[PDB]
RNA sequence: UGAUUCAUGAUAACUCGACGGAUCGCACGGCCGCCGGCGACGCAUCAUUCAAAUUUCUGCCCUAUCAACUUUCGAUGGUAGGAUAGGGGCCUACCAUGGUGGUGACGGGUGACGGAGAAUUAGGGUUCGAUUCCGGAGAGGGAGCCUGAGAAACGGCUACCACAUCCAAGGAAGGCAGCAGGCGCGCAAAUUACCCAAUCCUGACACGGGGAGGUAGUGACAAUAAAUAACAAUACCGGGGUCUGGUAAUUGGAAUGAGUACAAUCUAAAUCCCUUAACGAGGAUCCAUUGGAGGGCAAGUCUGGUGCCAGCAGCCGCGGUAAUUCCAGCUCCAAUAGCGUAAUUUAAGUUGUUGCAGUUAAAAAGCUCGUAGUUGGACCUUGGGCCGCGACCC
RNA sequence: UACCUGGUUGAUCCUGCCAGUAGUCAUAUGCUUGUCUCAAAGAUUAAGCCAUGCAUGUGCAAGUAUGAACCAAUGAACUGUGAAACUGCGAAUGGCUCAUUAAAUCAGUUAUAGUUUGUUUGAUGGUAUACUCGGAUAACCGUAGUAAUUCUAGAGCU
């Protein structure tokens, strides 16, 4: 090619999506923003396929445009933002905040939170380095950029950020013990705490999960996202409460509520 | 005969101010229910002043016939149906007049005119 | 690209080997009798269908009882198999899928079963009362006889309510006759 | 940070710096002229996102009747530069003589784009992979560029080669391997239709545009379901007088969709389907075909014709006067809205790794040595108990 | 379904191939073809040549109106709606094809501590007449040239 590609085909859209294989010969493709094209949920999908609000790509526009959604406190009018992890949905018109989280089988679910709870963000933080002028800065994976951090936060930390002020309010260290959700890979949306890191010199490092009913994975580190400080997460989790669980236990479920 | 009338799958859109859901029309003895009776029916179950505010649309009548099934919009008033709702259904609904154009002859009419520059383009 | 390209299709029957045997034309003829077939299409169909219920369950048969694929799709197949009406409840076993034979889904169907109930007084009538659109399965009206029928369905097979033999009006035969008379 | 003379700070200077807002909308209030909100657009830096470029390892068909190849003029490496967005013989100058190769280099062939995959498959395998997803490459063949963040762009330019268009002969204009359509080539492949309603993309943009894409048309590529009758009575044949079965262009009423069509529904608008008034079956002419009837291989040693002719025949064979095989009629058989005919898989344990052969059927080199390759004798912490299938102890 | 059958002989058992038997999201062709759903479709030969038509343009309250433009109002810079045109952005995506290309493309797996990146998101920005500078130019207007083309010259504005 001879530059970007603007255009996603169907089949090569991101499988948590649950995109139809003949609704369309395309997808929307993510814009650039704060997450990554391949692990965000547009809002044109989070609009019309997920909550029903819409019912076209167009609705999708005219909803949009009236300035209804807010992405994290911000009105947002692009249909293919790429909302991502831990991102806060407003509609500040039927009052219904959303917070952006991964269930047991990999995906985006639309997390009902309280007025309160949806006045902050969980950040993960990327980098920590000195910018022009000397300044410290941190850099998280969402893309913001927040100058004079706290200098007991590093690498890898998860940052509280209210997003009125757009201040760290609170911040948890990466360390074995913390609850945390996994954002990446077959287990993404599974929930645990870290029973050790495990090192190795220049390739990836490995986090090794244990969840609440003692079932144990493994994980890369840049697939980790820490929730909370010990076994108590500071965010409200779905129904799943990231206990992932096997066919044969969900056939079970389906069973039970069949007969009942 | 007996008509009855089934709204499943309804919600209350208040971003497009509107009511949607799925219109289920059980008619055992008739081919099919038209839009227009629907609409009248529909306006006497959710008490719409405006009828002009009910679009509905996608119908399809099952195999061996006694029921239908579609899709149902309300609107809470026509500035807003007049708004949100694609220009074909206003036209379904005489809300709205079908311009007769030819795709093609608007191309051919586009090409010409941009070989030409200035005002004189209207003239060609 | 058209998206109506990723729309998938795949073939039902097979054709014998072996197309002139008499002992397989015979056997097939006899079934194809029995059950009011049009065709060997038809039976090769349902021995199609039965060849991969049966290869499933010989594959979960070669794994280890605790296999917990086995436990979860020998599960499904035998809910399958028993909702369909083709195993018992003494059959609660992989072994018992294997032994099923074409006659069981054959005597599953929506003509065998229409014929087995008293509605038609023959396997071929049955198949044309199913055709004229004369039965319905609960609600739904079923114009076709390979129709499998389930065994919480099974009690719901009755005469459509449009249809002269359930209630309806005369067919146009009799209504021009009466109009002549 | 695994790792940096790293992030970053300070200092000395340097640069003829396209930087550091002379822009626009709405609202317009507070203090005595001054302050003042919500936005839009734009400049620069870092980070992020969208990506590319380059790059590590491993992996590709046939061919040795291709065994040497590369290195003047870059081949392999080194030093210093130049160039580039950046590493690098990428290029230059100098220097050294390297680099690859039977573990097949180099060369040749491919009716070779690669992959995801596809067909067939007990397992193992064989063959295919132009085509809708990912990657690459090209826009008649080469080459060179401008703009631009991004192109060595071709529905952009410049030139040459090859074709070729209009001309008033002075010039001028080109690129369907986009959609449709047309010549040609061929065994071989559709409409010069409608539309942005869906999906989605793009622009200053909720609005325009989109032969992307969708809708209809053609379409026995391929695939799915599924009619062409059912029942009863007489008569017959029966079988098990009675009971029960199969037969008749017999005789009867029932049933129904193929079709036609109000209408509604469908639909961007139409159309098809689904639904449905009225109509719509008796030789229910509302008429099923394609191949066969010696064997393989299901079905005739019936009838007429021909007479080693004509012809059939995948193979074995048939045909010379009694043709179970040709040409026909009748009857029967197989599949059936399908079936016949003209690369590849299976069959093939007839390529064999699983799994074939080599006394005489094809096949042990005349014999020995011998490098690579392949293959290589035995031997080294065992017991034991305890707690409790883990652990412990001796 | 992990399958064989005819054919060398007077007869036999073999080896062995020929032929048959099944499939092909495999092509063509022949005959036939009522209904429903589904659906490939100028790849194979010629990445051969193409008549004609269309396939890329784009405007918000928010860059620039004095159309000799339209509606509405009727001593005021600019009402509004605005064609045209300048400016900005896009046209490097998509679509098509498979000619070239055999460690090359490509696949999985790395790396940039070896780089560029309009845009999005977040953060950042201090030492260089001002109650706001200058000259043009399009649209417009009217003199043209040429057989001719979004071929083209000169004049007057802003
Ligand atoms: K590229
Ligand atoms: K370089
Ligand atoms: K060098
Ligand atoms: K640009
Ligand atoms: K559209
Ligand atoms: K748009
Ligand atoms: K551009
Ligand atoms: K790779
Ligand atoms: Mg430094
Ligand atoms: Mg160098
Ligand atoms: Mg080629
Ligand atoms: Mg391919
Ligand atoms: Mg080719
Ligand atoms: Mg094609
Ligand atoms: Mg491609
Ligand atoms: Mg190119
Ligand atoms: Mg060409
Ligand atoms: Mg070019
Ligand atoms: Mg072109
Ligand atoms: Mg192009
Ligand atoms: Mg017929
Ligand atoms: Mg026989
Ligand atoms: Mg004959
Ligand atoms: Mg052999
Ligand atoms: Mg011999
Ligand atoms: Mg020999
Ligand atoms: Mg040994
Ligand atoms: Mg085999
Ligand atoms: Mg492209």
């Amino acid at each position: 090619a001879r530059g970007l590609k603007k255009h996603l085909k169907r089949l090569n859209a991101p499988s948590h999506w649950m995109l139809d294989k003949l609704g369309g010969a395309f997808a929307p493709k993510p814009s650039s923003g704060p997450h990554k094209a391949r692990e965000c949920l547009p809002l044109i999908l989070i609009l019309r396929n997920r909550l029903k609000y819409a019912l076209t790509y167009r609705e999708v526009q005219s909803i949009l445009m009236q300035r209804h959604i807010m992405v994290d406190g911000k009105v947002r009018t692009d249909k293919t933002y790429p909302a991502g992890f831990m991102d806060i949905i407003s509609i500040p018109k039927t009052g219904e905040n959303y917070r952006l989280l991964y269930d047991t089988k990999g995906r985006f679910r639309l997390h009902s939170v309280r007025d309160e709870d949806a006045k902050f963000k969980l950040c993960k933080v990327r980098s920590v380095q000195f910018g022009q002028k000397g300044i410290p800065y941190l850099n998280t994976y969402d893309g913001r950029t927040i100058r004079y951090p706290d200098p007991l936060i590093k690498a890898n930390d998860t940052i509280k950020l209210d997003l009125e002020t757009n201040k760290i309010v609170d911040f948890i260290k990466f360390d074995v013990g913390n609850v945390v959700m996994v954002t990446g890979g077959r287990n993404t949306g599974r929930v645990g705490v870290i029973k050790n890191r495990e090192k190795h010199k220049g390739t990836f490092e490995t986090i090794h999960v244990e969840d609440a009913q003692g079932h144990q994975f493994a994980t890369r580190l840049g697939n980790v996202f820490t929730i909370g400080k010990g076994t108590k997460p500071w965010v409200s989790l779905p129904k799943g409460k990231g206990i992932k669980l096997t066919i044969i236990e969900e056939q079970r479920k389906r069973d039970a509520a069949a007969q009942a | 005969t007996a008509v009855t009338l089934r709204t499943r799958k309804f919600m209350t859109n208040r971003l497009l101010a509107r009511k949607q859901f799925v219109l289920e029309v059980i008619h055992p003895g008739r081919a099919n229910v038209s839009k227009a009776e629907l609409k009248e029916r529909l306006a006497k179950v959710y008490e719409v002043k405006d009828p002009n505010c009910i679009f509905v649309f996608k119908f399809r009548t099952h195999f061996g016939g006694g029921k239908s099934s579609g899709f149902g919009l309300i609107y809470d008033n026509l500035e807003s149906a007049k708004k949100f709702e694609p220009k074909y259904r206003l036209i379904r609904n005489g809300l709205a007049t079908k311009v007769e154009k030819s795709r093609k002859q608007i191309k051919e009419r586009k090409n010409r005119t941009k070989k030409i520059r200035g005002v004189k383009k209207t003239k060609a | 690209v058209h998206v109506n390209f990723y729309r998938n299709y795949g073939k039902t029957f097979k054709k014998p080997r072996r197309p002139y045997e008499k002992e397989r034309l015979d056997a097939e003829l006899k079934l194809v009798g029995e059950y009011g077939l049009r065709c060997k299409r038809e039976l090769w169909r349902v021995q199609y269908a039965l060849s991969r219920i049966r290869n499933a369950a010989r594959h979960l048969l070669t794994l280890d009882e605790k296999n917990p694929r086995r436990i979860f799709e020998g599960a499904a197949l035998l809910r399958r198999m028993n909702r369909y009406g083709l195993l018992a409840e003494g059959q609660d076993k992989l072994d018992y899928v294997l032994a099923l034979t074409a006659e069981n889904f054959l005597a599953r169907r929506l003509q065998t079963l229409v014929f087995k109930a008293g509605m038609a007084k023959s396997i071929h009538h049955a198949r044309v009362l199913i055709r004229q659109r004369h039965i319905r399965v609960g609600r739904q009206i079923v114009n076709v006889p390979s129709f499998m029928v389930r065994v919480e369905s099974e009690k719901h097979i009755d005469f459509s309510l449009t249809s002269p033999f359930g209630g309806g009006p005369a067919g146009r035969v009799k209504r021009k006759n009466q109009k002549k008379a």
